[PDB]
């Protein structure tokens, strides 16, 4: 189901929810080493010591078929309040 | 089958121009990366470094000025070309062929991965000294 | 979940004097009273002694006065105040008490007396 | 205060740009009269290049300072039964 | 350095700085007078041209030195070892380790 | 002070059966409690004050009694049960209780 | 602050062991940037050895910077009597 305020005000947003997740795994594999240094009395003030490992990019991963799904069954559901003969893009966000 | 032949003048001058080849067997130059190595008596060896078609070229950061490596499609030879020569570089020089690979350490789209060299064979060695 | 940890077997000569750790964290260290025992070769067993880690007033069997003292140290921090590390200093060994030594809590269940221990340690033999 | 900060000893490409700031600094210690020189890393979305010579600063240190959590309270939601007075 | 080895024993051979990437160490073997040669072209795979028993060091884990192992040293072996480096975390070594050399009783 | 009897010490019987343990402090109205311990292991806890078993522990462990006579029964013997049982008020314990495999 | 602390100006025998620590040192005035250099009297139990020099410091500071009583507010217990609300 989507749901809106209204579609066809664009400033509210419409906001879509649907029924089987998507299962979706997001890791660091930088592994870190915590240090606490004392500031002054009694404040223990925590830092970032050593990297070791491998220094890499965190990173989220999800499946494709399960996306691809999921994207078509949020068009399917997203083009009921539009006419049926409506070509449907997605982009990714524009600035702020 | 393969075996390499380098060449040098041998005794030469300081403030020179050297100029070295190695030779061919069976192969030829287009298929892998040929690579130099120098060598100081009883010492660690250096790396020049690697050579290929299609700007596969990069050198070492500690010479990176003096030197010139070309190869020879035609002859289809391989050669270094040296200048400005000091006492360092009283070696054994060394043409070599070399086999690339992938090693990988992480996600391999965000270029989280390298390259690693090694040379299967070596030449016959060539002491190049410089003196008077 | 409620961990205790000791240290390892230590053979030892006659007369000596041995130091056993028992280091404690998952828990809110200064409700529970600790409690020290002993279990020798085909004797069953015999209760050593108890700390109060408040302030670390002790007690003890009566054929252990004088040759034992166990000692507690505290958190010093304000972000930790959960853990908490006792020390069993043991002197004049002997033959006879060549045994397996376990540090234990009582634990947090809803019809506890006191003595009821319930976490356990995991144990360290010493012969001498 | 003011950073002395330079790259995490890294194999630097030159399109990939480094996320890793190492930066080692004066803090006081725990008697007020001595100080210390310790180091860190840091995350470069967190610090600000002020104006050869590199020094850095904290990105809200020209708004207000700002609170440390405490690694006893943990992030994780647990849930909430909202729940209705009487009446 | 020259850690010499009488014959039939274990031999263990270090070279070079502590790890502080993936490692991908390159073992040469030297002929005393001859040309260098290649015996160690990944972590622990060898190629051809040479048997087993030079085990290579896992570069796997973090915070260790390289360590190649023999069994059974024989007179052959004789010859000078070359560690090489590949880390992820360094630049590329242009130069090779120090010259460390077995020698069989 | 105050001594301790259990009544099997040594018991060799069949799995997926009623055994009732029974011991006998020498003053009553105590704050009875139960051990189960394995051999080489750490002893963990059973019952606490005469009745009441701990958290994750299973249901077939009961405790009962009163006064100066204590039982402890467990129903359908499982393969895991082959142990040694202590009982103990504060600062004693017993000798021991064995039930073993015949 | 770093203690500089010596005896008090005591016959010492030495089986008694002094319990009065006459220690100086830096402290901040009412101006931030004038400091005077003052000094008291510390009971032993409250003064522990940092490490010819003897550099003492005060025994919380490793813990917990901590508070004054109010020498308006006494210490003496007044009685309490507990009572019961209604019902
Ligand atoms: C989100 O999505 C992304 C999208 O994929 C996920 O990304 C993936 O993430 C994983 C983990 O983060 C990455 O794995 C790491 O990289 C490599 C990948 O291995 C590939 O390359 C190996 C080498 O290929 C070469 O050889 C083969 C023939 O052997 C040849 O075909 C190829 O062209 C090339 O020439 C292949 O061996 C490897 O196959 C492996 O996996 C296959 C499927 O799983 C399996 O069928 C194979 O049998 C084999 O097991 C694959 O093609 C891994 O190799 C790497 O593991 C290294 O690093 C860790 C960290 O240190 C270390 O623990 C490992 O042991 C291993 O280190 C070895 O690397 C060197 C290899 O030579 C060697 O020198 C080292 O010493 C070490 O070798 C050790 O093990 C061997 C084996 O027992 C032993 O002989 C040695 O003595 C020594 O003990 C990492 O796992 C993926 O690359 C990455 N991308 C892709 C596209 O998959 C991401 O994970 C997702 N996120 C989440 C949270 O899920
Ligand atoms: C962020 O930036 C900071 C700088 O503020 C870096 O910290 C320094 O990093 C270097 C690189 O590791 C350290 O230098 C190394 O010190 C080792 C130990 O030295 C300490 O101990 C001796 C006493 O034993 C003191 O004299 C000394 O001052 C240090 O306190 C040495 O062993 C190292 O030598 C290396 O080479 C020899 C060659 O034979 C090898 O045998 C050794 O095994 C070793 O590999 C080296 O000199 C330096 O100590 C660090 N300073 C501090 C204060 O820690 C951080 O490294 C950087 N962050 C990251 C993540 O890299
Ligand atoms: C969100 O995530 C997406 C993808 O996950 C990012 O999108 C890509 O971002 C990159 C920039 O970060 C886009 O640009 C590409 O970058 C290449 C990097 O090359 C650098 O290095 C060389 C040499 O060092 C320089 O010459 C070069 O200018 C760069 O400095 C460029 O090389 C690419 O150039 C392309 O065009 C030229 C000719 O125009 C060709 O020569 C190249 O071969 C190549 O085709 C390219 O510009 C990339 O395009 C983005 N992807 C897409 C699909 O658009 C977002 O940036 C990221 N956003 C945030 C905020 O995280
Ligand atoms: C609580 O209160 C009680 C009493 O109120 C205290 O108990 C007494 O404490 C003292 C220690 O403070 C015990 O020890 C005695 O101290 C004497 C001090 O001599 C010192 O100086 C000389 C020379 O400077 C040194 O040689 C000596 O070693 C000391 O450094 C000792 O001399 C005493 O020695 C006894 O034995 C030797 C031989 O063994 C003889 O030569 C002596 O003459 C003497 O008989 C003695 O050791 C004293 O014993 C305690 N009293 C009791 C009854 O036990 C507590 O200490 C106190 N506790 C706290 C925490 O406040
Ligand atoms: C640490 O990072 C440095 C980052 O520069 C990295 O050096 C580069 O490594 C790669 C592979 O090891 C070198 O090879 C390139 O790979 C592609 C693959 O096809 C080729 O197309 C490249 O040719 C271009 O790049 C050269 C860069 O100067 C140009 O000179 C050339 O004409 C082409 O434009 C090339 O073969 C790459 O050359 C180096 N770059 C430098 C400056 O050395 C290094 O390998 C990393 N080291 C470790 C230990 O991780
Ligand atoms: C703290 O103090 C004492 C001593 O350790 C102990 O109090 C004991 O309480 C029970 C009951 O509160 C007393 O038991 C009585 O004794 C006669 C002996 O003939 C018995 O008939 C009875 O005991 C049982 O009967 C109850 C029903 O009436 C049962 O529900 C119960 O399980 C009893 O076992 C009778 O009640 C007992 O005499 C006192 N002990 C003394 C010395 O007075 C108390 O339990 C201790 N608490 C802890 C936590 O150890
Ligand atoms: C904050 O500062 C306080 C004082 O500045 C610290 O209090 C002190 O804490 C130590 C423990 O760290 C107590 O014990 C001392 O420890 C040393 C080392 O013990 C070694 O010797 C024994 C002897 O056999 C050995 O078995 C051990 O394994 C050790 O190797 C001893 O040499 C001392 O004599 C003393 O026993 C102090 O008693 C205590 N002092 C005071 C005044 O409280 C406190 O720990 C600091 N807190 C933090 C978090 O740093
Ligand atoms: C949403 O997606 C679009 C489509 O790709 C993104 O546009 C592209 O963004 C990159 C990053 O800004 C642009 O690359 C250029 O990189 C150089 C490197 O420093 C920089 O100097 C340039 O100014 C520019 O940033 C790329 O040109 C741009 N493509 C187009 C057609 O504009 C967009 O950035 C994405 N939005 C976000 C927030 O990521
Ligand atoms: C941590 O604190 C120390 C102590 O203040 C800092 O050291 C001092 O840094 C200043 C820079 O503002 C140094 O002044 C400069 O000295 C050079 C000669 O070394 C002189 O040519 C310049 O004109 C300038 O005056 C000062 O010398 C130095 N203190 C000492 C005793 O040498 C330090 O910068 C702080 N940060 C780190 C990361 O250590
Ligand atoms: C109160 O504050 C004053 C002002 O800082 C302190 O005086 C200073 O103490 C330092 C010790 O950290 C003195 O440094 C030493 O000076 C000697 C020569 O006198 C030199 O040989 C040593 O190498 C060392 O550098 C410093 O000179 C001194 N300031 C002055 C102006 O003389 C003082 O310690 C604090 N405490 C007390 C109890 O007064
Ligand atoms: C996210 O991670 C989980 C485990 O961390 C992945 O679940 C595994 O998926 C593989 C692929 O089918 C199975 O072989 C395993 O048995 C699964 N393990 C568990 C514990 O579920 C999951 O696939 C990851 N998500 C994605 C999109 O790859
Ligand atoms: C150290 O980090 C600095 C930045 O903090 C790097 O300096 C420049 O980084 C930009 C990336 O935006 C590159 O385009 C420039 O070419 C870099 N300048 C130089 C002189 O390299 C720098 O690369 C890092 N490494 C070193 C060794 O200084
Ligand atoms: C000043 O106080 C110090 C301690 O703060 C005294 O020094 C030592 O005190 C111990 C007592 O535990 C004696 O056993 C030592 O013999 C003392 N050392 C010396 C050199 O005397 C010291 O006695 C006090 N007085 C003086 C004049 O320094």
């Amino acid at each position: 189901m989507i749901r809106s305020e209204n579609i066809t005000n664009n400033a509210k947003n419409i906001l879509v929810q649907f029924n089987t997740p998507v299962q979706i795994n997001c890791t660091r594999p930088n592994n870190n080493t915590r240090k606490s240094i004392r500031i002054g009395p009694g404040q223990a003030f925590y830092a970032t010591g050593d990297i070791i490992g491998d220094i890499r990019q965190a990173h989220c991963n999800v499946s494709k078929a399960t996306w691809n799904e999921t994207l078509g069954k949020v068009v399917k559901q997203l083009r009921k309040h539009f006419g049926n003969n409506t070509i449907i893009r997605f982009a990714n966000s524009s600035g702020g | 089958q393969v075996h390499l032949q380098e060449s040098g003048p041998g005794l030469v001058k300081p403030s020179e121009t050297l100029s070295l080849t190695c030779n061919v067997s069976g192969t030829l130059v287009r298929d892998n990366y040929w690579s130099w190595i120098r060598q100081p008596l009883g010492k660690q060896p250096e790396w020049i470094g690697y050579v290929h078609d299609s700007g596969d070229t990069n050198y070492n950061p500690s010479l990176k000025s003096r030197v010139h490596l070309s190869l020879d499609k035609s002859k289809n030879l391989v050669s270094l070309r040296l200048t400005g020569v000091t006492a360092a570089d009283s070696a054994i020089y060394y043409c070599a062929t070399t086999k690339h690979g992938r090693r990988i350490y992480g996600v391999v789209a965000f270029k989280e991965w390298f390259t690693y060299f090694y040379m299967d064979v070596w030449g016959k060695g060539t002491s190049v000294t410089v003196s008077s | 979940q409620v961990q205790l940890v000791q240290s390892g077997a230590v053979i030892k000569t006659p007369g000596s004097s041995v130091k056993i750790s028992c280091r404690a964290s998952g828990y809110n260290f200064r409700d529970y009273s600790i409690h020290w025992v002993r279990l020798i070769p085909d004797k069953g067993f015999e209760w050593i002694g108890w700390i109060k880690p408040l302030w670390g007033a002790v007690s003890y069997a009566r054929q252990l006065q004088g040759r034992v003292s166990m000692t507690r140290q505290l958190s010093q921090d304000p972000d930790d105040p959960d853990w908490g590390v006792a020390y069993m200093e043991f002197s004049g060994l002997t033959p006879a008490d060549t045994a397996e030594y376990f540090c234990v809590r009582r634990g947090s269940c809803d019809y506890c007396g006191d003595f009821p221990w319930q976490y356990w340690g995991q144990g360290t033999v010493v012969v001498v | 205060v003011t950073l002395q900060c330079t790259n995490v000893t890294n194999n630097i490409t030159d399109d990939m740009r480094g996320e890793l700031k190492n930066c080692s600094f004066n803090m006081t210690t725990e008697l007020r009269d001595k100080k210390q020189k310790v180091y860190s890393l840091f995350y470069r979305l967190d610090v600000v290049q002020i104006n050869s010579n590199k020094e850095y600063r904290l990105i809200n240190c020209n708004t207000s300072a700002c609170t440390q959590a405490c690694p006893k309270v943990s992030f994780e939601p647990i849930p909430i039964h909202y729940c209705a007075p009487a009446g | 350095t020259f850690v010499s080895v009488a014959p039939g024993q274990t031999a263990r051979i270090t070279c070079g700085e502590e790890s502080l990437g993936s490692r991908s160490v390159i073992w040469y073997q030297q002929r005393p007078g001859q040309a260098p040669s290649l015996i160690i072209y990944n972590n622990n795979d060898r190629p051809s041209g040479i048997p087993d028993r030079f085990s290579g060091s896992p570069g796997s884990t973090f915070g260790t030195t390289a360590t190649l192992t023999i069994t059974s040293v024989e007179a052959g072996d004789e010859a000078d070892y070359y560690c090489h480096i590949w880390d992820s975390r360094r630049p590329t070594n242009w130069v090779f380790g120090e010259g460390t050399t077995l020698i069989v009783l | 002070e105050i001594v301790l009897t259990q009544s099997p010490g040594i018991l060799s019987l069949s799995p997926g059966e009623t055994a009732t343990l029974f011991c006998k402090a020498s003053q009553g109205g105590n704050a009875m409690t139960w051990y189960q311990k394995r051999r080489g292991q750490v002893p963990r806890l059973l019952i606490y004050d005469t009745s009441r078993r701990a958290s994750g522990v299973p249901d077939r462990f009961v405790g009962s009694g009163s006064g100066t006579d204590f039982f402890l029964t467990i129903n359908k013997l499982d393969r895991e049960d082959f142990a040694v049982y202590y009982c103990q008020q504060f600062e004693f314990f017993g000798l021991g209780s064995e039930l073993e495999v015949h």
